[PDB]
C-alpha cells in the first residue's frame, strides 16, 4: 500500500522523538486560568467572588469608597451608598462629583 | 393572653 | 536583596507550626465569636515569622486566612499564606518617614498588633433571620377548626372579622378589644370584606351568604344560589366571588341589589378553595378534586388546569408580587406545595411540605411565604419561592391550623385554629413636589 509517503498531516516524523506518543496526553489539560482559580485552592460562587475581590484590589480608597455599594439600575439610574443615598441619573457629571464631595468631604450639623 | 402553658 | 530560588531562606516557622496554624439562631452568633477569638489568637501569637515575610502592604492576618489547609477593601492580592521556606525575603528595612512616625504612635496606645486591632474594629455581619414565638397572643374562645373554613381576614383599619362559634367578634389592633357584630342560627365558613371595609362579605354553613354592615351592624342583604356549605371567598373591587363544597363558583355583582352575576360549574368534585385575581381578570380554582383550575374573568372554561395533587387540597392563590404565579398547597396524602405559573403553562417549584397544606400568606417586600397544615402535624411552614429552602417552622397547636392572613405592613401574621388562640409573629419590617415646596 502507501501510507508513510503522503506529507499532508501531522506525521510521527515531524514530532522530534517518535517515543513521546507514550504519554500523549498532555495536550489535554486545561491550564489554570491566571486569578480567580486560586481561590479553589483556599477552599480545598466562591472563586467568581474571589475573581472580584482580586479586580478590585486596583482601586484608588476613594475610588473603591464610591463604589463600595455602588448599584446601577438599568434605566441608567445610579444609587450610592454612604457607609444617606445619593439616587439620582447617570451620564451627568454632577452628580459623581457630589458623591465625591459627600463621601470625602467634612459636613457638620453644628446644633 | 399570653402565658401559653405547655 | 533578592534571594536565589535554588538556595531559599528558611523561615522560623516549622513544619508542625504551619499545621497548627492552618487548624480550624444564638448558636450561629456564637460560633462567629469562637471563630474571631480563634482567628484573632493565633494571629497575634503567631505573626513573627509573617512581619519578617512578605514584601509591601498586605497583612499578616491576610496571610492567615490565606492558607489553605458590609466588607472592606482588601489590600493587595498575595494568598501566598504560611510557607516553611521564602524566596523573596532578603532582610532590609525602609527608612523611616514621617508616615513611619505617625504609625509607630498610634501603635504606642495599642497594647495589641494594629492589624489584630483593625480585624477587632472591623464590624461583623448583622445579617440573622427572627422567626420565633409570638409576641402577642389575644383571646378567642371556641373557634371553628373544619377543614372547608377561612375565617380571619385583614382590613386596611387595623380590624379583624372573626367567625367563633355562632357569632362574628370584631377584633382591633389599635384598641385591642373584642367587639361583636351579630349572630344566627348558622355556623359561618367564610369571612370577606367588600370596599375599604365598608360591608363584610360572610358565608354561613348551607350557603345562605348574607352581607352584613360593619360600622351599622346590621345585615344587608340575603342571597341563595348555594345548597352547601361555601368554604371561601374574594372579590375585585366589585364583585364577590365565593366557592362552596356544592361545586358552585359564584360570582356576585354587588352594584345592582340582586349581587349573583354568574355561576361556574366545572370541576369535577368539591370546591374548596377559590382566590380571585385583584390585578388581572382571572381566577384559581380547586379543592378535593386534585384538579386546579384557571379561569378567565367569570366565564365558565378552565384556561389552564393542572392535576399534580393527590388528596384534600385547601390552599391556593395568586401572589401578588409576580404576575401569574400561583401556589397551591397539598393534601393528606399529598403534602406536596406546588407553585404554578398562569399565561406559560410552566411548573416553578412542586415540593414535599411535609403535611397537609390548609392557607397561604405572601409577604410584601420580599419572596416569603407561610403555609398552614393541619391533620399531619398542626404546623405551619415558611417558604422561600426563588431558592426553595424552608427557614423555619412554627408550632403549637392544639387542633389543626386552617386560617391565615398578612398585616398591612407584612410584619404580623395571624393564624386560625381550633385551640382558641390568635399567634402573631413579626417576620419583616420629580418636579411636582418641587413647585410644593416653594412656599413655607
Amino acid at each position: 500500500s502507501s501510507s508513510s509517503y503522503r506529507d499532508s498531516y501531522f506525521q510521527y516524523r515531524h514530532l522530534p522523538a517518535p517515543h513521546h506518543i507514550l504519554y500523549a496526553e498532555w495536550n489535554q489539560d486545561i491550564l489554570a486560568l491566571p486569578d480567580e482559580v486560586a481561590n479553589i485552592t483556599m477552599a480545598m460562587m466562591t472563586s467568581e467572588q474571589n475573581s472580584n475581590r482580586y479586580w478590585n484590589s486596583f482601586h484608588d480608597e476613594d475610588d473603591w469608597n464610591l463604589f463600595n455599594g455602588m448599584e446601577l439600575e438599568s434605566n441608567g439610574v445610579v444609587t450610592f451608598a454612604g457607609q444617606e443615598t445619593i439616587t439620582g441619573s447617570i451620564f451627568d457629571r454632577r452628580i459623581t462629583q457630589l458623591a465625591y464631595a459627600r463621601n470625602n468631604g467634612w459636613h457638620e450639623l453644628a446644633l | 393572653l399570653s402565658d401559653i402553658t405547655n | 536583596v533578592y534571594g536565589d530560588r535554588y538556595i531559599p531562606s528558611r523561615t522560623d516557622i516549622d513544619f508542625n507550626s504551619i499545621v497548627s496554624i492552618s487548624s480550624m439562631v444564638e448558636y450561629q452568633k456564637e460560633r462567629q465569636a469562637h471563630e474571631t477569638y480563634n482567628t484573632l489568637l493565633k494571629n497575634e501569637l503567631f505573626g513573627e515569622m509573617l512581619s519578617k515575610d512578605t514584601v509591601g502592604s498586605e497583612s499578616s492576618i491576610d496571610r492567615i486566612k490565606n492558607t489553605r489547609p458590609e466588607i472592606t477593601r482588601p489590600s493587595s492580592n498575595s494568598v501566598r499564606g504560611a510557607s516553611l521556606l521564602t524566596y523573596q525575603q532578603r532582610k532590609g528595612r525602609r527608612l523611616s518617614a514621617a508616615s513611619l512616625l505617625q504609625s509607630q504612635f498610634f501603635d504606642s496606645m495599642s497594647p495589641v498588633r494594629p492589624d489584630s486591632k483593625q480585624l477587632l474594629l472591623s464590624p461583623g455581619k448583622q445579617f440573622r433571620q427572627i422567626a420565633k414565638v409570638p409576641y402577642r397572643v389575644l383571646d378567642a374562645p371556641s373557634l371553628a377548626d373544619d377543614f372547608y373554613y377561612s375565617l380571619i381576614d385583614w382590613s386596611s383599619t387595623d380590624v379583624l372579622a372573626v367567625a367563633l362559634g355562632k357569632s362574628i367578634f370584631l377584633t382591633d389592633n389599635n384598641t385591642g378589644d373584642v367587639v361583636h357584630l351579630c349572630d344566627t342560627e348558622n355556623e359561618y365558613t367564610s369571612l370577606s370584606w367588600i370596599g375599604a371595609g365598608s360591608h363584610l362579605a360572610v358565608g354561613q354553613a348551607n350557603g345562605l351568604v348574607e352581607i352584613y354592615d360593619v360600622m351599622k351592624r346590621k345585615c344587608i342583604r340575603t342571597l341563595s344560589g348555594h345548597i352547601d356549605r361555601v368554604a371561601c371567598l374574594s372579590w375585585n373591587n366589585h364583585v364577590l366571588t365565593s366557592g362552596s363544597r356544592d361545586h358552585r363558583i359564584l360570582h356576585r355583582d354587588v352594584r345592582m341589589p340582586d349581587p349573583f352575576f354568574e355561576t361556574i360549574e366545572s370541576h369535577t368534585q368539591e370546591v374548596c378553595g377559590l382566590k380571585w385575581n385583584v390585578a388581572d381578570n382571572k381566577l384559581a380554582s380547586g379543592g378535593n378534586d386534585n384538579v386546579v383550575h384557571v379561569y378567565e374573568g367569570t366565564s365558565k372554561s378552565p384556561i389552564l388546569t393542572f392535576d399534580e395533587h393527590k388528596a384534600a387540597v385547601k390552599a391556593m392563590a395568586w401572589s401578588p408580587h409576580k404576575r401569574g404565579v400561583l401556589a397551591t398547597g397539598g393534601g393528606t396524602a399529598d403534602r406536596r406545595l406546588k407553585i404554578w405559573n398562569v399565561n406559560t403553562s410552566i411548573k416553578m417549584s412542586d415540593i414535599d411540605s411535609g403535611s397537609q397544606i390548609c392557607n397561604m400568606v405572601w409577604s410584601k417586600n420580599t419572596n416569603e411565604l407561610v403555609t398552614s397544615h393541619g391533620y399531619s402535624k398542626y404546623n405551619l411552614t415558611l417558604w422561600d419561592c426563588n431558592s426553595m429552602d424552608p427557614i423555619a417552622i412554627l408550632k403549637g397547636h392544639s387542633f389543626r391550623v386552617l386560617h391565615l392572613t398578612l398585616s398591612n405592613d407584612g410584619t404580623t401574621v395571624v393564624s386560625g385554629a381550633g385551640d382558641e388562640t390568635l399567634r402573631y409573629w413579626k417576620l419583616f419590617d420629580s418636579l411636582i413636589f418641587d413647585a410644593f415646596n416653594q412656599i413655607r
